[PDB]
């Protein structure tokens, strides 16, 4: 009872205006650590079941280490970019002398500390596991030399399911490249996570956002293996930092709106392209093309600024005024007279054209209204089911009130052979102009004659 | 799971009454509401719906234009308003929950409230007077309940404890214009002249309560 | 369920330092997520927040008693200690102790609290002046007494409507003072005799007084 | 506006019998149609939707048939809680919903003969100046009996009126009561008074009567 | 620092009527918390999220608003929701609270009885001399005492104590409590006592001459 | 008893977790994938819905309820971690004296409780959606 | 959520598509030709369904797996495009260039 959405006849598109915005615009990069312990040589001759399987996990333990050791419409708008480039940084600066150490230094004593590097960004620290302490001191000098026998073998237990989390990290980087993401509990666990969360600057509020929202954030984030330099492990973790907060959010759907002649060909289509997220942020609007980008959890929409375009406040004219001489609104042209449906958040719109069956149906008492081609609207409360020739769409069951604009639709005011209909990223003015051109060219060459 | 209607009583014609129906135990703000009435010894007439949302409503079309339903989510509650009551009028009003959530389709209704008593009369409200019917290896014994208006009375026995056996006769309509009924019960002979039999009538309209010994 | 309980000193020494004990459970204050706030409410006064810590050992404090605050936690005993430098009479109000969460930064839980006092007025009997009179009035003042509380019966208890003991007033001599009173018909004056009795307490004092014309 | 019928008003089988009663809609409602069983004294009952699928917690034995206009409840095995009034309703697209007239369902325990009683009028109601002698006729079968009232062996008329229950949920009977009215100055200007039972379950008629005093 | 503030500071409303709270912040915030209080007892959180109810809550309460300015509706003003509510926000440091918003029930009118009593004579032989100044059973709370003594008006040497409401005819009773010493007191000829009560025509006077 | 308690905890952070849970071609259209699905999801946020389902459950680990929107769906208890944790774990965690006999009672529990953990895992990193439908899934 | 598969053992044929262009021998001015209704084809309600992104239709030898909501429905003259492009009873659809 919070979100709505309107319809609009008049240009086959709805928006749906009850949404709260969650922009990612930075990066936040910690430093976690793990103390490993170095081994040479467990020695232990003849083979004893319970001899067998700490070899065995200790020959797992070591392969995990040497693993590691051996590994050192429209969009097309929007550019490129280096989403661990920030991540990467923080690496390459790992690689410098006894940093290795100063860092290694700090953490001795606890298992948190912020320490300045030589780049001089200050970074938050995490040692995480201290398998070394347990290795080197419980195992390690048991197994040296010749004889050893191990009893209690609970210890195995303990030693396997320290190891494990380990073996998970160690396998995961190998099946990424030392990139992962999302970032896996076995990276970093959730209080580590919650408890990581807290250092960062950011808002109260901030910090709020993500920690009831983990899973979004684990998404949203990358985990970067730097180095085994030392006794210590460390690996990156990159964390979202969202800057935007609590901003009106809104997203628009659009689908193809073509006449309805009753001729088989000789229709002309038309549909808007700037479908996709939009969110006021800073005086202007980020707008997000490739909706995949963003993810949805009721009032906030998580969204990712590198695959965006900044546009002006002025972009919302197109919705309810699509000719106004303020925005040029973004369109495309066909001849391709499909039939197709777009379910959106509070309903479904149908385009409908030709001999295709466009029907809505309850789960109830089934078919409860056929469509007369063309593009209409239908609320998500009264139907349950929508089929658009044999494909069958199911439709979103949120609350919320839905308004239906009526209009004529533009694509009648047009009269066809003048109609450019080959146009995949322009626009109304950019249509009126090449209009206007064979409206010229058509009105020129017969006052000549 | 459960409904309690609240507001029913007489009413002269002409005149208007408002029912209120309090709902808990389930999520009312996602359920669509009926009332139906039933005469006494008549049949069920659906009266009205308003769906879950309040936004569309449904009379009987003999209530058209005279009922009105609205309903509070933030109160878990449903209301009725009739106004220019007839004499027709008069019935056992039920609040019900509609089976079915989220819905602008109406179907069947799964959970009903006990009702409200509404009479809609010129006729003045009288309470009945009580009186034994003695008896005389199985016994009948009961109580004669003469001259009421208007419907309904309840008559038990020991508060309750006693349900077997028992038989409360309709209502009978005399040429004096106003109701009465008899109440009678068998028990073993032998719990004569030891267990208490005491009838007790409840007549709502006229805030008549006696409780009457039956004796040998 | 969670349950949170308040302790330290009712009453407090200007410039002493206070220590509070807040102590609870139902939830450790170890695990992850978790924290433990302080808040206080001058008598007739809004809520003011004043500390709160977390399982990462994070503090923070407000500005406005500030640097007069130390928080501290021992997960062990399920408690959190508060302390407060130099007091000062301002600070006399109740205090509660309260949780928190990382996932919903306000207090959900509460303890039921305690209280505490500031003054360097500690024991003390009070004078019970009655107020004669001349529908009518009559009632007793207590003047000069501390601390509270303090309470008033008529008659033993006997007379209880036409009463209204009035919320005890402080005055700058640091001490305590209330005035409570009832009516009464005016013709049953001077053969129904009015007596008013003072219970203090604190300093084990129980006053009977008769009131008359 | 849809009409729905349902037939029969009423019906008569025996415990254990198979129950058939039957509704037909004034126009194609598929099977856009509910089942309610309503006990005596008790709010009805919801039994089935979309014509056969039954509710949780319903009895087995009843099953419900037809499509379109033509519909049928069926109980395969009738019991004695089976008792009242059966209605069916549309909810076919829109609303008014409407329900059928309901069809009264009594069970039959083979041909029983009524148990009588007689009651003489109470000294308390005859201080009203009203005399009121009640006959009883106690669980029977079948619904028909004639009653006929008797002063000084003499038949009476215009001056008796009868209420007969809805069948009882335990043991299949009917319950009958006669009522004999009259002023206290006819009443006691007669000495006995017999109420005459005739029905099928007797071999000849049985009368029960009384003496004044 | 953050600083709130709320309205209507004081209300008051029959049992049904709707009721608005509004708060009102100097920065904008996520999200208005809010919290109930009964007198003495520790205070309950009522809303949460702006407009979420929180358990034990009543559907009869709900929340909204953004930015700086969020409001509290409270359906059908029922008896057992007699308290003192408070806005709150964790957004930022330092925490604040409301102002603070007292609900009663609109509406009521008492006009008060006046009395005054000199100070008694075994007070009068400790030194000290007491006047009383008493206002019994009226509303609303608003009442202003002023004492003159020989006609002058008396500054920073009162102290007024005002009573509970109370639970059967919902007035309240307030004391004025002058304080002088007993030399002040007999240099002195006439003690009077002006009340102003929105139940009062004009100021009401009692007083009394010394002796 | 600790590796008993350290796997409780593992049994209690899974637990945790889902808590805070809560050419051409172009022509084609877009829909809802699992528009089907989550409108199950959001039926089942009522009042004693689960209590429905959890009554039909406790005899057989299979049976078809109606639900309150009149959808009738198949339903399958396949892990009941409850019955072994209060029947198995619980008792002998509890005896006063923190003995634990054999270590085959840590296995059993690592062994069932394990299932979960994975389904808790993956539905952690896909924010309660997850496809395809992995075999700890079913 | 398990699909549930309306149509089966309904004959499928998948059409792969590739650039036409002239062979003169001039460098470039040539012109390219290509068919732009890849994908996969099913019979399936006396219509077809057309798959534009194989990628999204599942193989195993005689089955053909795929998802009814990323298809259109097409009218059966589809197939007089692998046998006559100049019919006049269904228009081809194509592209052209001249990138050879």
């Amino acid at each position: 009872q919070n979100i709505t959405e309107e319809f609009y006849q008049s240009t086959c598109s709805a928006v749906s205006k009850g949404y709260l915005s969650a922009l990612r615009t930075g990066w936040y990069t910690s430093v976690i650590t793990i103390e490993l312990s170095n081994i040479k040589e467990n020695k232990c001759n003849g083979t004893d079941a319970k001899v067998k399987l700490i070899k065995q996990e200790l020959d797992k333990y070591k392969n995990a280490v040497t693993e590691l050791q051996l590994l050192m419409f429209l969009g097309f708008l929007l550019g490129v970019g280096s989403a661990i480039a920030s991540g990467v940084a923080v690496c390459k600066v790992l690689h410098l002398e006894g940093e290795v150490n100063k860092i290694k230094s700090a953490l001795l004593s606890t298992n948190k500390a912020v320490v300045s590097l030589s780049n001089g960004v200050s970074v938050l620290t995490f040692k995480v596991l201290d398998l070394k302490n347990y290795i080197d001191k419980q195992l390690l000098p048991i197994l040296n030399k010749q004889s050893c026998s191990i009893s209690n073998i609970e210890t195995v237990i303990e030693f396997q399911q320290k190891n494990n989390r380990l073996l998970e990290i160690t396998r995961e980087f190998s099946v990424n490249a030392g990139v992962t993401t999302p970032v896996s509990t076995y990276m970093l666990t959730n209080s580590e996570l919650l408890s990581l969360i807290n250092d960062m600057p950011i808002t109260n509020d901030q910090k709020k956002l993500m920690s009831n929202n983990v899973q979004i954030v684990r998404q949203q984030s990358y985990s970067i293996m730097c180095i085994i330099k030392e006794e210590v492990l460390a690996y990156v973790v990159q964390l979202p930092l969202y800057g935007v907060i609590d901003t009106p959010c809104w997203k628009l759907h659009t689908s193809p709106l073509c006449t309805t002649n009753t001729k088989e060909g000789s229709n002309i289509c038309l549909t808007r392209t700037d479908r996709g997220w939009y969110c006021d942020n800073a005086g202007s609007v980020s707008f997000f093309p490739q909706a995949e980008t963003c993810k949805v959890q009721s009032n906030r929409v998580f969204c990712d600024t590198m695959n965006s375009l900044t546009l002006p406040s002025e972009v919302n004219l197109c919705n309810v005024d699509i000719f106004n001489p303020k925005y040029d609104c973004k369109i495309m042209t066909s001849k391709t007279d499909v039939s197709s449906s777009v379910i959106t958040s509070l309903g479904a719109i149908v385009s409908c054209y030709g001999k295709t069956k466009c029907t809505a149906s309850n789960k109830n008492r089934g078919i409860i209204k056929t469509f007369s081609n063309g593009c209409d609207y239908v609320s998500n409360k009264g139907v349950d089911t929508v089929s658009v020739g044999n494909t069958l769409y199911y439709v979103n069951k949120q609350e919320g009130k839905s308004l239906y604009v009526k209009g004529e639709p533009i694509i009648n005011f047009y009269d066809p052979l003048v109609f450019p209909s080959d146009e995949f990223d322009a626009s109304i003015s950019q249509v009126n102009e090449k209009i206007n051109q064979s409206l010229a060219f058509i009105r020129k060459s017969d006052e000549l004659l | 799971v459960q409904l309690v209607e609240s507001g029913g009583g007489v009413v002269q014609p002409g005149r208007s009454l408002r029912l209120s129906c309090a709902a808990s135990g389930f999520s009312f703000s996602h359920y669509a509401m009926h009332w139906v009435r039933q005469a006494p010894g008549k049949g069920l007439e659906w009266v009205a719906v308003i769906s879950y949302d309040g936004e569309n409503t449904y009379y009987a079309d003999s209530v058209k234009g005279r009922f009105s339903i609205s309903r509070d989510n933030s109160k878990n509650t449903v209301s009725l308003q009739m106004n220019s009551l007839r004499p027709e009028d008069t019935a056992l009003y039920y609040c019900a929950r509609d089976r079915i959530v989220d819905d602008y389709y109406y179907y069947g209704m799964d959970v009903w409230g006990q009702g409200a008593t509404v009479t809609v009369s010129s006729a003045s409200t009288k309470g009945p007077s009580v009186f034994p019917l003695a008896p005389s290896g199985t016994a009948a014994l009961g109580c004669l309940v003469k001259d009421y208006f208007p419907e309904p009375v309840t008559v038990s026995w020991n508060s309750g404890a006693l349900t077997s056996g028992v038989h409360t006769f309709p209502a009978v309509l005399q040429s004096s214009g106003l109701y009465s009924l008899s109440s009678v019960v068998t028990v073993p002979s032998s719990s004569l002249g030891t267990q208490t039999y005491i009838c007790n009538v409840n007549h709502k309209p006229s805030n008549t309560k006696v409780d009457k010994k039956v004796e040998p | 369920q969670v349950t949170l309980r308040e302790s330290g000193p009712a009453l407090v020494k200007p410039t002493q330092t206070l220590t509070l004990t807040c102590t609870f459970s139902g939830f450790s204050l170890s695990t992850a997520g978790m924290s433990v706030g302080w808040i206080r409410q001058p008598p007739g006064k809004a809520l003011e927040w004043l500390a709160d810590i977390w399982w990462d050992d994070k503090k923070h404090y407000n500005p406005s008693l500030k640097d007069r605050l130390t928080i501290s936690k021992d997960t062990s005993k399920n408690q959190v200690v508060l302390k407060v430098t130099n007091m000062d009479p301002a600070d006399t109000a109740t205090y509660y102790c309260a949780r928190d969460m990382i996932f919903n930064f306000y207090f959900d839980v509460w303890g039921q609290g305690t209280t505490v006092t500031v003054s360097s007025a500690s024991t003390k009997g009070p004078s019970v002046f009655p107020l004669a009179p001349s529908t009518a009035a009559l009632g007793c003042l207590v003047k000069d007494y501390f601390p509270e509380p303090v309470t008033v019966s008529w008659n033993s208890g006997a007379l209880t409507s036409g009463v209204h003991t009035f919320p005890a007033v402080l005055q700058s001599s640091g001490l305590y003072s209330l005035s409570s009173v009832v009516t009464v018909p005016s013709s049953s004056l001077g053969t129904q005799t009015y007596i008013c009795n003072v219970n203090h307490k604190p300093s084990n004092t129980k006053v009977d007084k008769k009131v008359e014309p | 506006d849809i009409q729905m019928t349902q037939s029969p008003s009423s019906l008569s089988a025996s415990v254990g019998d198979r129950v058939t009663i039957t509704c037909q809609a004034s126009q194609d409602i598929k099977k856009y149609l509910n089942w309610y069983h309503q006990k005596p004294g008790k709010v009805p009952e919801l039994l089935m939707h979309d014509a056969s699928n039954l509710e949780t917690g319903v009895p087995s034995r009843f099953s419900g048939r037809g499509s379109g206009t033509d519909f049928t409840l069926t109980i395969s095995s009738l019991q004695p809680e089976d008792i009242g009034t059966y209605y069916c309703q549309q909810y076919d697209n829109l609303p008014p919903l409407t329900f059928g007239g309901g069809t009264k369902v009594e069970i039959k325990r083979t041909v029983a003969a009524p148990s009588v009683f007689i009651f003489p009028p109470s000294d308390e109601q005859l201080k009203s100046g009203t005399a009121s002698v009640v006959c009883l006729l106690n669980n029977f079968y079948p619904r028909e009996a004639k009653v006929q009232w008797k002063v000084d062996n003499a038949l009476q008329s215009g001056n008796s009126q009868e209420s007969v229950t809805e069948q009882d949920s335990k043991d299949s009977t009917y319950s009958l009561s006669s009522t004999l009215t009259l002023s206290k100055a006819d009443y006691e200007k007669h000495k006995v008074y017999a109420c005459e039972v005739t029905h099928q379950g007797l071999s000849s008629p049985v009368t029960k009567s009384f003496n004044r005093g």
